[PDB]
């Protein structure tokens, strides 16, 4: 985002301005369903532009960058990484998985992490995985509203469950088996 | 009686020593396979 804003004409070079650019990313960026159509719309109209006020009161205009930045998750070629996108990576993982479980892996595709908070990312993942996977596999993307906290939510659930009380590594077990007790009790 | 015996004992001996060095290879293989069985036990703890 900093790179494309410098290209557009807004140069951010300091670590503090990096935080302003991160805030702009979190607030205005979004995943487009069709990158080519979105680029055409942005080039033929300004309806996709937005205004952002900097800490000094200057109002800048963010245009196609909003969806050109998050697009790097599906096409790392923009950043120059010879790696498949997130959708292709999920597809390759489901392929490496056993055939008998690919149906459930498709049906229970879940999104997590702060980076997955872009609007439309779930629809884009749905589209891509449906286009890549066999026609007989029902695709379903799960993007909870609080997916940014799903990690801690599941941790708290597992720590509050009573049946999990036998899974903890106790001080006695640690003093007896050394730090390696993690490789036996945590999986 | 004894001529065929030595000829038989030779083929038996080279067969006996043969299978001996043989299980020797399987034993060493079983030691690497012993480490692989320990890894499988780790995976079984994982599964549990």
């Amino acid at each position: 985002l900093m790179k494309i804003l410098t290209e557009r004409g807004y140069s951010f070079t300091t670590t503090a301005e990096r935080e302003i650019v991160r805030d702009i990313k979190e607030k205005l960026c979004y995943v487009a369903l069709d990158f080519e159509q979105e680029m055409a719309t942005a080039a033929s109209s300004s309806s996709l532009e937005k205004s952002y006020e900097l800490p000094d009161g200057q109002v800048i205009t963010i245009g196609n960058e909003r969806f050109r930045c998050p697009e790097a998750l599906f096409q790392p070629s923009f950043l120059g990484m010879e790696s498949c996108g997130i959708h292709e990576t999920t597809f390759n993982s489901i392929m490496k998985c056993d055939v008998d479980i690919r149906k459930d892996l498709y049906a229970n595709t879940v999104l997590s992490g702060g980076t997955t908070m872009y609007p439309g990312i779930a629809d884009r993942m749905q589209k891509e995985i449906t286009a890549l996977a066999p026609s007989t596999m029902k695709i379903k993307i799960i993007a909870p509203p609080e997916r940014k906290y799903s990690v801690w939510i599941g941790g708290s659930i597992l720590a509050s469950l009573s049946t999990f009380q036998q899974m903890w590594i106790s001080k006695q077990e640690y003093d007896e088996s050394g730090p390696s007790i993690v490789h036996r009790k945590c999986f | 009686w004894l001529s065929a015996d030595f000829a038989q004992e030779r083929r038996w001996k080279r067969g006996v020593a043969r299978k001996v060095v043989r299980m020797v290879i399987r034993h060493h293989e079983e030691q690497r396979q012993k480490e692989e069985r320990a890894r499988r036990e780790e995976q079984a703890k994982l599964r549990r």
